């Protein structure tokens, strides 16, 4: 009837073990194995019990907390359509994990901006930095078709809060396979990863291609504060000041500047055109991402 | 209607009692978590929770 | 950046050895598209290990080598039939784990690969 | 209009800062005083805008997950009633906080247990005691106010029990709790290792134990043997969410969630009791909901 | 822990009454102490508090003025001077712990729903 997949629990910027992913589906109608190594470390290959039309729903993960930025986290986005598979076929499943919030810092110097006696970022604003989170993983699902893997849903990731709010955007689709999967513009603050974009710094989030790791956060914001949030394994972006991008089919912008306020963007969702669309990609995940899949009668 | 077809996706198959027509309508169009989109989510695990609720179960 | 060469017009029966080199770069493949059908696998190795990899279709007939120093790969093919006739493609490859399928790792990147011909 | 309360960017089993809930309204609709110390430290008091009838939304906060046991928290409920303020009243407001996750871990020990490589708590249990792995329960959402010299809860939206480390292999959440009696003991959760809940008026019997409003409503501490063992240990959420050991920790409420009296590895925190006062007019039942942090929503009616 | 109110007595309009509490154990976080009254048909409400330290007082105003509260940290002790007593004092006088979430917000007995006998006046 129904297949559920989830990150086995695994948070951050790292996919899943086959251990975790072993624990998490006990007793549940999901049977996986887990890429080891290389591109496809932590990707779930799940075998299409028999031929016929499935309506496959994916969820990107949201992007992280900003330390002085923190009333909600951009939302990843669902995406859905019925797909008729054929026998023998298996399905690669990389389910996006959240951006690392801000906040609790993962220092001592990092938490006290948390608890917002540090001003230190903005009062400098060698570069002082921190405080952004890090852009959500898209969630992936594809396959191989003679000799290539061939998207066929991308839920893009949400993009992570800069470090600061203001004292005081439509979800987006591609649906062309001939279309670039390319990155997130960014910086300091690093842009989502696409399908097949190359990597400009180790804050970059990774595209599929590269393995989709989350980018580091930047080392200015290490130097400043020990510390700095990462983006989640699916292509989310490392956070500086300004947020990451969220991964995607094309990744989310981050800023070029590591402007203080300036939220990462969401990644690119991907729809393969081959399939029947079901609901329009919305903006609905709150932590991790998620697929599942049910028989479309 | 939009709205129906993304919450009907997010809960799946439930059903509600006549007792609770005035718990359902309260949630379904008086609450922020229903008349949200991104909320959607928040929306079908409270319709979820009114649903298996001994009042509506019957 | 690749270019494959060593294809022909052969007889049923008939024996051909493929090249590839590469540029930049763990382990390469060759496919091969026929008319009228979808590429397809045909064989892999990896660099360091020299371990390999065939289709069912070219067991027993092919064989992969290669040639680090050079960044090589080669398609030994004998016994040749008429339904290998098709142009062959070399790749960087990749697969998920043991017994899932190969597929290039650089996605969509393709050279124009070397035609065989087998005739009956 | 519309009020919005949250922990003011709080996470853990300490309530918010003022600095903290300034910088988190500052531009909205809202302007709390939040307690500087003491009993009711973190608690945020609310100036109402005049005489009228408010529906007031209050959320608990969800549980934390288990090492091996993360399918999904026990969500925060949400209650809602209307309530008759007069001129001059004010309402205090304790928005609970999430019971911590067993992960990812806070140390290096715990990390490995995360990863599920680690067996070694298991290997102990079923046979100096080795403990782990479990979740913090979640903070309940307080809102109350002074009347005639006493504390008066209004609404109390209870928090989630904390996963236990381990969930059976062949598994394949329950209804929701109220009291609505005025007189009724707001009494802690059982507990052990593990914490219990705190309530509206419950005394801690352990650090572990989440603790209660008349106590500062602190979250619990991870217990003691699991910090042992691992070199840390999820604590609860404020607004009385008890400790994680191995079995998780209970939730906040008016009557703490019940934690297990032996640690058992399977043993989720249950959830805390909400309560609705019997003079308000109901708006909708407990319903659990919340993912992550509690929070409060006010509207005129 | 244990507080216990004496003092009360019937007396006419005008003129003055003494009420005295006395507290054992006292709990070394409790800084202050207050009086409520509860006349017939109403809620208690708060009259007057202090700081056992400062001595620092704060009054209602139906009060302000006639009351005086006072205190003896020596002896734990606190007082309710009421002078130019009317009719509408009349109640039952409390004593309890108090505190107060921030300067200015409303005192409340600490002690959950703990109260004592309290004492009765009479004007
Ligand atoms: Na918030
Ligand atoms: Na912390
Ligand atoms: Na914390
Ligand atoms: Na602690």
């Amino acid at each position: 009837g129904s297949w559920l997949f989830s990150t086995c629990g695994a948070s951050g910027r790292h996919g899943p073990t086959q251990t975790q992913c072993d624990g998490a589906y006990a007793g549940t109608s999901v049977v996986v194995t887990v890429g080891a190594a290389g591109q496809l470390r932590g990707v779930q290959l799940w075998r299409v019990p028999g031929p016929g039309q499935y309506l496959i729903s994916a969820y990107g993960a949201a992007g992280g907390k900003g330390a002085k930025n923190h009333l909600s986290r951009a939302h990843g986005v669902f995406v859905s359509a019925i797909f008729s598979l054929g026998l023998g076929e298996s399905l690669y499943i990389l389910v996006g994990q959240q951006g690392e919030d801000a906040c609790p810092g993962g220092s001592p110097e990092s938490q006290l901006v948390c608890l917002g006696e540090s001003r230190a970022v903005e009062e400098h604003a060698r570069r002082w930095a921190g405080g952004g989170g890090g852009g959500g993983g898209a969630t992936y699902v594809f396959r191989v078709r003679a000799g290539e893997l061939e998207p066929l849903l991308v839920a893009a990731g949400g993009g992570g809060r800069a470090y600061l709010r203001p004292r005081d955007s439509p979800e987006k689709l591609e649906n062309r396979s001939e279309a670039p999967g390319s990155g997130g513009r960014g910086g300091a603050a690093g842009g989502g990863g696409g399908w097949t974009s190359r990597a400009p710094s180790p804050q970059a989030g990774r595209s599929l291609q590269e393995g989709a790791e989350g980018g580091q956060g930047c080392s200015e914001a290490w130097a400043t504060l020990g510390w700095a949030a990462a983006g989640g394994f699916g292509g989310g972006g490392g956070a500086c000041t300004a947020g990451g991008g969220g991964g995607g089919y094309r990744g989310g912008d981050a800023s070029e500047t590591d402007n203080l306020w300036a939220d990462g963007e969401d990644g690119v969702s991907f729809i393969h055109p081959s399939s029947e669309l079901f609901l329009q990609p919305l903006a609905v995940t709150e932590n991790h991402g998620e697929v599942e899949i049910r028989r479309h009668g | 209607n939009l709205k129906d077809k993304f919450i009907k996706h997010f809960t799946g198959p439930v059903t509600f009692s006549p007792e609770c027509s005035k718990h359902f309508h309260r949630l379904y169009y008086n609450t922020r978590e229903c008349s949200t989109p991104a909320y959607y989510k928040r929306c079908a695990r409270l319709l979820t929770r009114l649903a298996v609720s001994p009042l509506c179960s019957q | 950046q690749l270019q494959e060469s060593g294809g022909g017009l052969v007889q049923t029966g008939g024996s051909l050895r493929l090249s590839c080199t590469a540029s930049g770069r763990l382990a390469m493949g060759w496919f091969r598209q026929a008319p009228g059908k979808e590429r397809e696998f045909v064989a892999a190795i990896s660099w360091s290990t020299g371990i390999t990899d065939y289709s069912d279709s070219v067991k027993g007939r092919f064989t992969m080598s290669r040639d680090n120093a050079k960044s090589t790969v080669y398609l030994q093919m004998n016994s040749l039939k008429p339904e290998d006739t098709a142009v062959y493609y070399c790749a960087a490859v990749d697969r998920h784990s043991p017994g899932s399928a190969w597929y290039n790792r650089n996605f969509g990147s393709w050279g124009q690969g070397t035609q065989v011909t087998v005739s009956s």
